[PDB]
């Protein structure tokens, strides 16, 4: 049974407990693709899917709290399933995240969305800008206080692996912190060269950061590059880029006025036109649908190619 | 070993008064004069909010913070200092 336990997998070890006149453990018997297909479990599965309306049953479900952004709630149900990860046979690996950025003035409860995917996601893990710099982001080269061997302890990006990675103030970030984040939405790795180990580990996480002004609200006189702190090249690598702007409103102050003292009188969320999702079941869909393949159609590749040129002439007209 | 009916009828009787929120007010720090308005902030502050919790898992704050910017030695070094004598679990940071 040696060689076979990898750093990084939650196994169940069965074993006896000897002492040594320090307590060992001798080993006797030792994610998502973890879950069996139990039948109690696809029983729970088929039982939305016969309600009809699934897509935007879940959509709705997240973040009861939060009243609005109907676009917004939408790209993050996709962030939990995301694409597939087609690996081609000449040595490319396509990456099947989705890259998803929020923006705006903080205000529209920037803070509550980052938390409400993390306690989804099994394997998510929360942190801010400036309170994690690389050392936290990557991996940090501690000692040993037994062997004196130079490990490597996993940090935010490591032990959030086949997830989501929660960044708050992603424009309050230092120049040192973004070194790895370009490497994990290229190749999805980590290059360490620090104590004379130089080995690169997998990141396959889902990034979700939430930008901010730097002149706290939004300034529609002056350009989009120029109001946000971050340069050209991180707004490529991000699929869907949000910009929630506070907008004042007679009609949505009305109506979020109502939602909030509402949460804060009966502990719940107001009744609607559907019940609920617990948490409890809609992880089991997110990992049923983990294991569905998609295939891309013929006749809808037509349609791919004919809107990319549409939107690269739009973007051309608007470059004065 | 490890060892770690009479105040209950004067409290239901004070608070028939509706002149209960400034006495109790005026009465943490009756050493400051003036400033009836800092004084009335602190006694939501200890008191605390309603710790609101959803079905989901998600739990809402009830905490009230407090951030006083001022002169130097303008009731807020002293006034500092009787909160941690008055709440029942305070530190001195």
């Amino acid at each position: 049974l040696v060689r076979s336990l990898s750093p990084g997998d939650i196994v169940d070890v069965t074993g006896i407990f000897l002492p040594a006149p320090e307590t060992y453990l001798e080993a006797q018997f030792v994610k998502f693709a973890s879950f069996s297909l139990t039948s109690d479990v696809e029983e729970r599965v088929m039982e939305l899917i016969t309600s009809g309306d699934v897509y935007n049953r879940l959509a709705k479900s997240i973040a009861p709290e939060i009243y609005g952004n109907l676009d917004v709630k939408k790209a993050l149900l996709l962030l939990l399933v995301g694409g597939v990860d087609k690996r081609v046979g000449d040595g490319m690996k396509i990456r099947g995240d989705i890259n998803v950025c929020l923006m705006g003035d903080p205000g529209v409860a920037k803070s509550q969305l980052l938390k409400a995917i993390c306690k989804i996601s099994p394997r998510g893990v929360y942190t801010t800008g400036k309170g994690s710099s690389g050392v936290g982001l990557t991996a940090a080269v501690m000692k040993d206080p037994v062997t004196d061997e130079m490990i490597l302890e996993g940090g935010a990006l490591v032990l959030a692996d086949n997830g989501i990675c929660c960044i708050d103030e992603f424009d309050k970030m230092d120049e040192s912190d973004r070194t790895a984040i370009h490497e994990v939405m290229e190749q999805q790795t980590i290059s360490i060269s620090k104590a004379g180990i130089n080995t690169t580990l997998n990141a396959r996480t889902s990034i979700l950061a939430a930008a901010n002004p730097l002149y706290g609200r939004y300034n529609p006189r002056l350009s989009p590059l120029d109001n946000i702190n971050l340069p050209a090249a991180l707004l490529s690598r991000f699929d869907i880029l949000f910009l929630m702007l506070d907008i004042p409103s007679r009609d949505d102050d009305e109506k979020l006025a109502e939602h909030v003292t509402y949460v804060h009188m009966h502990n719940k969320q107001p009744d609607l036109d559907f019940t609920p999702v617990e948490p409890s079941k809609m992880r089991e869909y997110i990992a049923y649908a983990k294991t569905k393949r998609p295939v891309m159609s013929e006749a809808v590749n037509d349609y791919v190619v004919q809107a990319y040129i549409r939107l690269r002439q739009d973007s051309k007209r608007e470059m004065d | 070993t490890v060892y770690p009916d009479f105040d209950i009828r004067n409290i239901n009787k004070l608070s028939k008064k509706k002149d209960i929120f400034d006495i109790l007010s005026q009465s943490l720090a009756p050493s400051i004069y003036g400033h009836d308005h800092i004084k009335k902030a602190i006694l939501l502050m200890l008191m605390g909010g309603v710790e609101k919790n959803l079905e989901n898992g998600s739990h809402l704050r009830g905490d009230i913070n407090i951030l006083m910017v001022g002169d130097p030695s303008t009731a807020k070094s002293q006034l500092l200092r009787f909160v941690l004598n008055t709440a029942s679990l305070a530190i001195a940071t």
